[PDB]
């Protein structure tokens, strides 16, 4: 219902004064795509000359202590992706005060399950409803529309069953798993194009966020293979090379690989994550530590000209892999390596693509630093978030490589224990899933912050990405570092070996409502993403007993 | 003869895949070719007034015209046109113009209340701002169009006779003709230069209307022509008030290059807006050039005399003749504009007072030179061209210093004759 | 299409190294080249008023125009012009017109109050008698110019157009247009393949348009004489939508009648001056159509309307024309001249002081010549044709004479029809 140009002009006139008419935006730090959408919105507000206030919020239980206590004349609140599932208007009471209301938020939710009240019956929740979903549960035109108003003994009895007929279609709905169907990069960049501001930095920025979802889903960005192509041609800066210009930020395309961060460095530590790619084939160590030695130590890898040979004349060897894997194409047919990709340059200072670039932003968000420990743990993640947001200037150079050298040990750290829990053989296929409890190993500290955990699962979902022609169910892990057995337990998604036909989002959050509804015996859902909860030590064993019988898939 | 699609201030493709569709004082419209379609990108100079936008071209439009309210597109092969207003209140409309065998649309134009479409066979189809047809007229084939408000200015070129222009006004009662196919004095031309000639057979680089109501044209001969007194056919004539070759030569130092051309953008009462294009091609490419302003100069010079007297510099005595010709044309047009249309900005009286003061001052420099060479008779004719009464008093002091008592009494007879006519 | 420098009545060099620069009713200007320079000698027909003089040329001035007050010289290559007044009151002046590459001065003109300089690109630069520059005007390319002390007459032609005419006046405040680029249907010269070895090829190379001479008449009517040997006079020039060209003289019929029906080509007509009844010319005898050194005595040739048959003149026989045939030609000649003289006196007035005696004699001969055709219609019993001839009479005394011709021819019904015309004119005169 909200045409994209209209809300911008409408939010322009509501706070454009040179006083404390302050509009304030909110963003989570727990997602990479959540960042990059906000950054481009801020800078146009700079050149439209408006005063602002940016606050990060990491926790879903924290939202009350950051809004509902400190407000004076904020008319224009803005928020990025928080309330697609839980209704905030039930979470936070706002009485109707002063039909043409006095304070209006927007919302930029990116998730699949929506909330019917937030689009229909909108009076303060001006949601982003434009040509996003044209089929916003198109059967709803009589269910709640007759729930609003609700001889007659035989007539109303039928009328209660029609309500009960409406009740089931609101029972199967609001009982679905979640993803993000369309990235928040897609919306606001399309909005700016309706305004029409030509800067390649924007075109460099919007493609970053959709690149982040390349490891969570598949066919979401497969729709955006044209929308990457047309813009880099329509925003063609030049037909010539027009060489030796230190400026101008030229944009091109070049092929690239799952074997990653190569152009930055290390065909050495590729050896690990080449075996990641052979972990996608049939092994983790055994044949490859012979098999890699047909394809790799063919050239001893130098010290000085390796600044030139695996920077420059590896183009003789990328060609050679390009003429190796063309004859590994009709015979091997493993198509996880050749990819179209995208690249940028700075005139000088090396070529940096966007494949490796999202990798540095994840690790640099991680490292780079009763109830008395969680406060001094929660003040960390907001602070180290902040040194990643300013990473989008040229002014950060010698901090850019800091995350780079950080990243190529963290994988060496995370692979150091993944190989341990395999060889321990503590994965047990009980009946439905597989359960693993990392009770204690070395280096437990790097598992408090949840962004590492999805990567550990991302490595662990791919150890079981062999054929497995029955029981394609992901796992649930367990780890503990701190007191009272906090146990940030989480679930994963099943994966496809590039063949989504079946609708596999999640079943656990439906069950996560169930166990949280039972006894409230020290269970917590205070963390933001529903795929992560907490548990007590004496509750994880009756957790699974409630889960091995409650088959909700 | 081949009927090529013409656009206002358009540039050809060359060896590239991109070009400029149209160009004016509002902005510029360009197209970028990709793998399967075309992509139209519209950029403006005043970013703070209008919202910049772009869209994909599925049909493949090659004709464009830009005014202060919208953008009009046209297809020469299928006759499909589309008008896109900048405001979201007005809805888009699409209609297909009927075309015969071998008929191609050569020029389009748009005003906020009327739509002008011209073809190669001379069919004149006019629409309103909603698409409702009013009349179908059969005239000469239109090859170039320009419009400000009501007026329709078409350049006609047939197969045998050719080279003519028409001037009309789309009034509320009926269409009135001020000129009925008068001959155009534009000079026709007798690799960058080779490719430009095929796409543009007449050599018309750009054409637009001035801010003071006079039609301007800029042909291949690089001479700015000014049509003065268009409301009266008895005194309607073309005035070449600016010569390209003279302006580049004086500012540079006394030389003349080849790669520095002058593309016209707009003329707003003092200078001609331009883009300095440096290179082999005569058409610009994509960098963002800064707009420049060239001061207006009458093309009256000798070439052998400037080399003997030596950026090339012009002396005092020689510049007085050029200053007299420039001020005489501008003062006559500004006087007729205010007495018929009135003020437009509110500061026309200060411009007129400063121009009339410099006109009488420049004539006194030539008046002083005639007295030094003892030519009393030439000095008598110069005194009659003065407008202000204070200029006649200053002419007496120049005459007494040059020891000519007979010339002094002749100035006083002009003063008594003007006072008698003023009291009648 | 390359242009050529045009002058009034100019002749080319031919097989010699000398030629005439210009020629008019005032005199003639010739030049003699003796291996390094040119020697311009200006001779006049009136030895009593002005004195013949000559000088040495060091710039090679080929363009010239002569009027009653001075002599103007112009250079087509460097653009240097020079005006030389005959009287000792005004001093000589020299100015150089700036010209670009390719652009050349094709025709010059000089009036006593304005200076007219025309170029090949169509630039119109006008100067006054003191040298003050005026506004620059850009128009069509000028190939021919003529003037008589007050107005500017320009002829335009290009490679993608055709011959036109313009009439304007250079006033004190601004330029006023009487005629603005109206089409002129004058025939172009048809050079064939056999003309490449002819001796008259040199005349068409210096003048491709074939314009031999052009000048204004004594009463103010524009005249032009092209390569088609037909004298064209512009009638009704005060009305732009009513302007008409009327041919009143043709040389192609007069040569054949005077030579006794022969087919020789050694007789031509070169127009010098025309003051309402006689075109002054020189009888040039020889192969060349252009004059050379020493000029013969001028002869007089009265104007005649070109209305004759060729087979009928041979059957009825210097060739002589009968009475009956000459009455039709006399009616056409007098009708054109009486209409132009009437409009001239009612708008411009008298010029010499004897226009009333010319008008009275012309109107008397007009009514007398119509009665000869009126008598022939009554003899062949055509009563209806005689009725239309009576309405063309102007004088009241001519209607009385028509009654006596009708009574002698025994037509009583024709007599009463003349009286109805008389009563109708008296009623209109009293309103």
């Amino acid at each position: 219902i909200s045409q994209f140009s209209e809300a911008y002009n409408k939010i322009l006139r509501n706070s454009s004064s040179h006083s404390s008419c302050q509009l304030v935006i909110f963003v989570s730090c727990l997602n990479i795509d959540a960042l990059c959408a906000t950054k481009m919105l801020s800078l146009l507000f700079k050149k439209q000359l408006v005063q602002s206030q940016i606050v990060p919020i990491f926790g879903y239980s924290e939202l009350r202590r950051h809004y509902s206590q400190l407000d004076d004349n904020i008319n224009s609140l803005l928020l990025v992706g928080f309330g697609g599932v839980i209704d905030l208007e039930a979470f936070l009471e706002i009485d109707p005060q002063e039909q043409s209301f006095r304070r209006d938020i927007y919302v930029l939710d990116a998730h699949r399950p929506w909330n019917l009240d937030n689009i229909f019956g909108s009076q303060i929740i001006q949601c982003f409803d434009d040509g996003t979903v044209d089929d916003t549960l198109g059967e709803q035109k009589e269910a709640y529309y007759k729930l609003l108003e609700l001889n007659d003994l035989s007539k109303r009895k039928q009328r209660k069953k029609q309500i009960h007929e409406y009740e089931g279609v609101l029972e199967e709905y609001y009982s679905q798993g979640t993803t993000v169907v369309n990235s928040i990069s897609a919306q606001i960049y399309s909005l700016l194009s309706a305004i029409g501001e030509t800067n390649l930095s924007n075109l460099w920025l919007n493609i970053l966020g959709t690149t982040s979802l390349d490891i969570a889903y598949a066919q979401v960005y497969n729709r955006l293979y044209p929308l990457l192509q047309d813009e880099v041609k329509r925003l063609t800066p030049s037909s010539r090379n027009s060489v030796k210009t230190p400026d101008t930020l030229t944009l091109n395309i070049q092929p690239d690989y799952y074997l990653f961060l190569l152009r930055h460095s290390s065909l050495y530590d590729s050896f690990y994550y080449s075996n990641y790619v052979n972990a996608k084939l049939s092994l983790w160590n055994e044949n490859g530590k012979k098999r890699l030695h047909k394809m790799f130590a063919r050239m001893g890898i130098p010290l000085s000209t390796a600044q030139e040979t695996w920077l420059y004349m590896d183009h003789s060897i990328k060609r050679e892999l390009g003429i190796i894997f063309d004859k590994n194409l009709d015979r091997y047919g493993l198509q996880d390596i050749i990819r179209d990709g995208f690249v940028r340059t700075l005139g000088y200072r090396g070529s940096i693509s966007a494949s490796e670039f999202v990798e540095a932003l994840t690790a640099l968000l991680e490292v780079g630093n009763s109830a008395q420990k969680l406060t001094n743990l929660r003040k960390r993640w907001v602070s180290n978030f902040w040194l990643s947001w300013d990473a989008l200037d040229d002014r950060k150079v010698e901090l850019l490589n800091r995350g780079i050298q950080l990243a190529q040990d963290l994988q060496r750290a995370i692979f150091n224990t993944g190989v341990a829990i395999l060889e321990k053989k503590l994965i047990k296929h009980l009946r439905i899933y597989r359960l693993c409890v990392l009770q204690d190993g070395p280096d437990l500290d790097l598992y408090r912050n949840p962004l590492t955990l999805l990567r550990l699962g991302n490595w662990l979902i791919e150890c079981c990405a062999e054929s497995e022609d029955k029981q394609l169910l992901p796992m649930v892990l367990a780890s503990i570092d701190e007191n009272t057995d906090t146990y940030l337990v989480a679930g994963l998604t099943p994966r496809y070996p590039r063949g989504t036909k079946k609708p596999i989002l999640n079943n656990f959050s439906m069950a996560f409502q169930q166990i949280t509804a039972e006894t409230d015996a020290k269970v917590r859902i205070d963390n933001f993403e529903s795929s992560i909860i907490e548990i007590r030590r004496e509750d994880l064993s009756p957790f699974l007993e409630k889960l091995t019988l409650s088959g909700l898939l | 003869f081949r009927y090529m699609p013409f656009s206002p201030a358009g540039t050809p493709f060359g060896f590239t895949d991109r070009r400029y569709l149209t160009m004016n004082e509002v902005g510029y419209v360009s197209t970028v070719k990709n793998s399967e379609q075309y992509s139209i990108t519209v950029s403006f100079f005043d970013v703070g007034r209008f919202r910049e936008y772009h869209f994909e071209d599925l049909f493949g439009y090659d004709l464009c015209f830009l005014n202060e309210k919208g953008t009009l597109f046209g297809q020469s092969k299928t006759g499909q046109i589309q008008y896109r207003p900048h405001d979201s209140i007005h809805s888009n409309w699409t209609k297909i113009i009927p075309l015969q065998a071998g008929e191609r649309i050569t020029s389009v134009a748009a005003t906020p209340v009327r739509v002008i479409v011209g073809t190669s066979l001379g069919y004149f189809r006019s629409f309103n701002q909603f698409g409702v047809p009013f009349a179908v007229e059969k005239t000469s084939p239109i090859v170039a169009l320009t419009a400000q408000n009501y007026r329709v200015f078409s350049v006609h070129y047939s197969q045998f006779h050719g080279l003519s222009y028409s001037l009309s006004e789309l009034g509320t009662s009926s269409k009135r003709y001020y000129k009925r196919e008068c001959p155009l004095p534009m000079s026709l031309p007798n690799d960058a230069n080779l490719d430009y000639y095929n796409f543009n057979p007449m050599g018309i680089k750009s054409l637009f209307f001035s801010s003071y109501g006079d039609p301007c044209i800029f042909g291949s001969d690089n001479t700015l022509l000014l049509l003065s007194k268009w409301r009266s056919p008895e005194e309607s004539k073309w005035l070449p008030i600016l010569d390209s070759n003279m302006e580049i030569w004086k500012m540079s130092g006394g030389k003349e290059t080849t790669d520095i051309h002058v593309w016209p953008l707009a003329l707003a009462y003092d200078t001609l807006n331009c883009i300095l294009v440096k290179g082999k091609h005569i058409w610009p490419e994509f960098p963002l050039p800064l707009p420049s302003e060239m001061e207006i100069r009458m093309p009256v010079f000798v070439k052998s005399k400037l080399l003997e007297e030596n950026e090339i510099q012009i002396p005092v005595s020689m510049a007085a003749e050029e200053e007299y010709l420039r001020s005489k044309v501008l003062s006559e047009l500004l006087t007729d504009t205010l007495e018929n249309d009135g003020e437009m900005y509110g500061n026309e009286n200060e411009v007129l007072a400063a121009l009339n003061g410099a006109y009488d001052k420049a004539l006194l420099r030539l008046f002083a030179s005639a007295c030094s060479d003892q030519n009393v008779e030439k000095a008598l004719s110069l005194a009659h061209e003065l407008k202000q009464d204070r200029a006649l008093t200053a002419a007496v002091k120049i005459s007494e210093r040059a020891e000519l008592p007979s010339l002094v009494k002749k100035i006083n007879n002009i003063r008594e004759a003007r006072y008698e006519q003023q009291l009648k």
